[PDB]
């Protein structure tokens, strides 16, 4: 006789979903942000990205 | 009884959509049976997919 225990269990899952969005312009704005630990950066955001 | 000449008329009461284009509207209506108290529900159809 010559046992061996049961498998580990892989299973692989698929899934997807689609969606329908929009968006829009915006121009380039700046400021500085201050935060705790007396964090400081200069942010940059583009509003059309 | 008189069948006389009567006057032109572009007011057909009910003309073929095979002699001119013809409005229509049916849109489609998708049910989610709520048969019990409480429903297992699902999203609503992905148009999308």
């Amino acid at each position: 006789f010559s046992g061996a225990p049961q498998p580990n269990q892989h299973h692989t899952l698929v899934y997807g979903k689609s969606y329908h969005f929009t968006i829009t312009n915006g121009l380039p704005e700046f400021r500085h942000l201050a935060t705790t630990n007396s964090g400081y950066y200069a942010q940059q955001r583009f509003k059309h990205i | 009884t008189a069948a006389v000449t009567t006057a032109w008329s572009e007011q057909f009461p009910n003309i073929s959509a095979s002699s001119t284009s013809r409005d229509i509207n049916n849109p489609v209506i998708v049910d989610y049976s709520l048969p019990y108290f409480e429903n297992n529900v699902p999203k609503d159809v992905g148009i999308y997919d």
